[PDB]
C-alpha cells in the first residue's frame, strides 16, 4: 500500500544502479538474519525486496 | 550460550566452533576434526559413530547405516531410493505414509533419529571443549535440498537436542568462509561444490560498503543425489563385472564380499587421485565350492577417468543454467573455488577449469570451509560478527497444481530468502464445502513430474454461490529456506483454519517420542562410556597383580597364590565380557584375596 519509491526513499527516477544500493544497505537494517529478534523485521524486509524486486524490472517500473 | 557449526556430510561430518574472532574446527574422541556419518546398532545396546561404527561394519552389515543423507526427506517409491535399496546393505523399507524408512533389529526408524546420533556426537565434542552445554547451533544442507529434505534435517536437528537457528546452504557457508580474508572490494564467484553425494553450484557475489561484507547468491543449482557414492558405484561395477569375466562368479550376491569391495573401491579411487595406476587386490575375496578366489585387477588413472566421465560431465550442466539464471557470462566470474573432497580428483579440476577457462583457488580446504562457514553464521545470528550479510535465494520454484496437470509458479527459482507471496483464492461451485490447493516444488511443466510438497485443505467454508468468497492464502519461505503457508479470510481478516494431507516428513508426535529415546539412548550410551573405562580399570589391576606376584615370588603363601591366580582369571573372562556389574565383582574379589600381597608392598 506505502509508495514503492518512498519505503526505499529514491528520487523515482534515479537508475537501477542506486536503488540496488539503498535496496542493500536497507535489507542490513531490516533482515532477520542479522538482528534475529522478530518477525516484524522479516516482515518489514519482504516488503523493502519486494520493491527491489519491482523497480529494477524496467515493465513492472513503468507500472 | 553459543552456537555450534556442524557441516553434516553424506559422508563426513565437522564441528567448528567461535573462538572469540576466530573460528576453529574441533577434533573429535579420537582425535579427528572430521567424523565418518556411520552409525552403529551393536547387539549390545550401545550405539557407535564416526570410525568405530566404520571399524565394525564388516561384523554387523545390517545394523551399520551411512549415506542417511541420501535418504533423508526423500519417499520410498522414489527412484533412486529404490535402485539404493537394492544396492544398500540395511533394509531401506516404505514408512506408514509412504516416506522412506530404515528397518534395525525389526525397528521402523526415520533417517532424522540416526543423523540425529551424528548431530549428537558433534554436540558432545562441542560441549567436551567448550566445558558447558550446548542448545543452539547451525547446521548445514546442499544449496539444491528441497523442503522436505531441510525440515526433515530441521527436525533431526531436534531430536539431537538442539534448536535449529539456521539451515545454511553449503555453498553459502564456504563462500563467506572464503570471504573472510578478503579486503573491500566487490567480487563475484563460483563455489563448486562436490561431495560425497551432493553436487551444488552457486554463483555469489561479495561486495563491501561500509564496512558491511554483502554476500549476495545471484544463482544456485545441482543436484542432490550426485557425489563420490556413485565414482564408488562405477568402479564397483566395472570390478564386479571383470570378475565375474575372469572367474565366473557374480559376485553381487556376497554382501560381505561387497563390503570389502566397496572399501577396496574408493581406496583405489582416492589412490589414483595423485597415482598413475593402482591394483584392487582382495585376496580370499569369495570362497567356490572348488576352493576360494582371489582378485588382483591393475586400474590406470585412465580407466578411472573414462569410468566416471559422463558423471562429471553430467555436473557441467548446472554450471551453465546457473550462470544463465545469474545473467553472466564466464569472464563475469572473478573466481571460482572447489568445495568437496571429490573436487581432489584431477579430471574434476581440469574439466572446472577449462569450462571457466581460468584455474581455481589454491587456498581453499575443502574439507574444512562448510564448517568454519557455519561457525561463522551462528556468530552472525548471536552478535560476535556484525560486519557479514548473507543473501540467500531458493534453489527451486514454488508452485500450485491447476487445471490440466499444468503447474503454476507462484515463487520462481533464485528469489532472494525470506519471501512472501499472497494470492486470493475462491469458490467454483454453488456451496464449496472447501477448497484445496496442490503446492509443488520444481521446474518441469506438468505437476506430476515435480515434487509435491502436499495438498492444503481449507474446509469450513460456508455456503455461498460459485466464485463470491475471498480468501488470500500467504506463502512464506523463511531464512532457513522452508515454506510456511498461512491463511486468511480477505474481507473480514478472520484466519482460516489448513489441513495438510498427502504430505511428507515427521510431525509433533513423532518428534517427541523420537526425543525421548534420543534421550534414553544417550542414558545408554553414557552407561557404554563407562563400561569401557571400568574395563580399562580391569586390565590395569589384572597387570599389577600379576607383576607384584613375581615380584613377591617364593615369599607367598602357596594357598595365596592359588587363591588369587582364580581370581585372576575369573577377573580376565569378565573382562572379555559386556558385564559392568559381573567385572566390578570380579575386581572386588581380587582385592580381597590380594591383600596379602599388597600388604607386601611396604613401601
Ligand atoms: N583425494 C581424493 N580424491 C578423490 N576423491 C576424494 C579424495 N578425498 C576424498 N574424496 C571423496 O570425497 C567424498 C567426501 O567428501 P566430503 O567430506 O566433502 O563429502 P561430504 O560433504 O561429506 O558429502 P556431501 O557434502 O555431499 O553431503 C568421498 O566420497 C570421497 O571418496
Ligand atoms: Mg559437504
Amino acid at each position: 500500500k506505502q509508495d514503492y519509491y518512498e519505503i526505499l526513499g529514491v528520487s523515482k527516477t534515479a537508475e537501477e544502479r542506486e536503488i540496488r544500493k539503498a535496496y542493500k544497505r536497507l535489507a542490513m537494517k531490516y533482515h532477520p538474519d542479522r538482528n534475529q529478534g522478530d518477525k516484524e523485521a522479516e516482515a518489514k524486509f519482504k516488503e523493502i525486496k519486494e520493491a527491489y524486486e519491482v523497480l529494477t524490472d524496467s515493465q513492472k517500473r513503468a507500472a | 550460550g553459543k552456537i555450534i557449526g556442524i557441516d553434516l556430510g553424506t559422508t563426513n561430518s565437522c564441528v567448528a566452533i567461535m573462538d572469540g574472532t576466530t573460528p576453529r574446527v574441533l577434533e573429535n574422541a579420537e582425535g579427528d576434526r572430521t567424523t565418518p556419518s556411520i552409525i552403529a546398532y551393536t547387539q549390545d545396546g550401545c550405539t557407535l559413530v564416526g570410525q568405530p561404527a566404520k571399524r565394525q561394519a564388516v561384523t554387523n552389515p545390517q545394523n551399520t547405516l551411512f549415506a542417511i543423507k541420501r535418504l533423508i526427506g526423500r519417499r520410498f517409491q522414489d527412484e533412486e531410493v529404490q535402485r539404493d535399496v537394492s544396492i544398500m546393505p540395511f533394509k531401506i523399507i516404505a514408512a506408514d505414509n509412504g516416506d522412506a524408512w530404515v528397518e534395525v533389529k525389526g525397528q521402523k526408524m526415520a533417517p532424522p533419529q540416526i543423523s540425529a546420533e551424528v548431530l549428537k556426537k558433534m554436540k558432545k565434542t562441542a560441549e567436551d571443549y567448550l566445558g558447558e552445554p550446548v542448545t543452539e547451533a547451525v547446521i548445514t544442507v546442499p544449496a539444491y535440498f528441497n523442503d522436505a529434505q531441510r525440515q526433515a534435517t530441521k527436525d533431526a536437528g531436534r531430536i539431537a537436542g538442539l534448536e535449529v537457528k539456521r539451515i545454511i546452504n553449503e555453498p553459502t557457508a564456504a563462500a563467506l568462509a572464503y570471504g573472510l580474508d578478503k579486503g573491500t572490494g566487490n567480487r563475484t564467484i563460483a563455489v563448486y561444490d562436490l561431495g560425497g553425494g551432493a553436487f551444488d553450484i552457486s554463483i555469489i557475489e561479495i561486495d563491501e560498503v561500509d564496512g558491511e561484507k554483502t554476500f549476495e547468491v545471484l544463482a544456485t543449482n545441482g543436484d542432490t543425489h550426485l557425489g563420490g557414492e556413485d565414482f564408488d558405484s562405477r568402479l564397483i561395477n566395472y570390478l564386479v563385472e571383470e570378475f565375474k569375466k575372469d572367474q565366473g562368479i557374480d559376485l553381487r550376491n556376497d554382501p560381505l564380499a561387497m563390503q570389502r569391495l566397496k572399501e577396496a573401491a574408493e581406496k583405489a579411487k582416492i589412490e589414483l587421485s595423485s597415482a598413475q595406476q593402482t591394483d584392487v587386490n582382495l585376496p580370499y575375496i569369495t570362497a567356490d565350492a572348488t576352493g576360494p578366489k582371489h582378485m588382483n585387477i591393475k586400474v590406470t588413472r585412465a580407466k578411472l577417468e573414462s569410468l566416471v566421465e559422463d558423471l562429471v560431465n553430467r555436473s557441467i550442466e548446472p554450471l551453465k543454467v546457473a550462470l544463465q539464471d545469474a545473467g553472466l557470462s564466464v569472464s563475469d566470474i572473478d573466481d571460482v573455488i572447489l568445495v568437496g573432497g571429490q573436487t581432489r580428483m584431477p579430471m574434476v579440476q581440469k574439466k572446472v577449469a577449462e569450462f571457466f577457462g581460468k584455474e581455481p583457488r589454491k587456498d581453499v580446504n575443502p574439507d574444512e570451509a562448510v564448517a568454519i562457514g557455519a561457525a561463522v553464521q551462528g556468530g552472525v545470528l548471536t552478535g560476535d560478527v556484525k560486519d557479514v550479510l548473507l543473501l540467500d535465494v531458493t534453489p527451486l520454484s514454488l508452485g500450485i497444481e491447476t487445471m490440466g496437470g499444468v503447474m503454476t509458479t507462484l515463487i520462481a527459482k533464485n528469489t532472494t530468502i525470506p519471501t512472501k507471496h499472497s494470492q486470493v483464492f475462491s469458490t467454483a461451485e454453488d456451496n464449496q464445502s472447501a477448497v484445496t490447493i496442490h503446492v509443488l516444488q520444481g521446474e518441469r511443466k506438468r505437476a506430476a513430474d515435480n515434487k509435491s510438497l502436499g495438498q492444503f485443505n481449507l474446509d469450513g467454508i460456508n455456503p455461498a454461490p460459485r466464485g463470491m468468497p475471498q480468501i488470500e492464502v500467504t506463502f512464506d519461505i523463511d531464512a532457513d529456506g522452508i515454506l510456511h503457508v498461512s491463511a486468511k479470510d480477505k474481507n473480514s481478516g478472520k484466519e482460516q483454519k489448513i489441513t495438510i494431507k498427502a504430505s511428507s516428513g515427521l510431525n509433533e508426535d513423532e518428534i517427541q517420542k523420537m526425543v525421548r529415546d534420543a534421550e534414553a539412548n544417550a542414558e545408554a550410551d553414557r552407561k557404554c562410556e563407562e563400561l569401557v573405562q571400568t574395563r580399562n580399570q580391569g586390565d590395569h589391576l589384572l597387570h599389577s597383580t600379576r607383576k607384584q606376584v613375581e615380584e613377591a615370588g617364593d615369599k607367598l603363601p602357596a594357598d595365596d597364590k592359588t587363591a588369587i591366580e582364580s581370581a585372576l582369571t575369573a577377573l580376565e573372562t569378565a573382562l572379555k565380557g559386556e558385564d559392568k556389574a559381573a567385572i566390578e565383582a570380579k575386581m572386588q574379589e581380587l582385592a580381597q584375596v590380594s591383600q596379602k600381597l599388597m600388604e607386601i608392598a611396604q613401601q
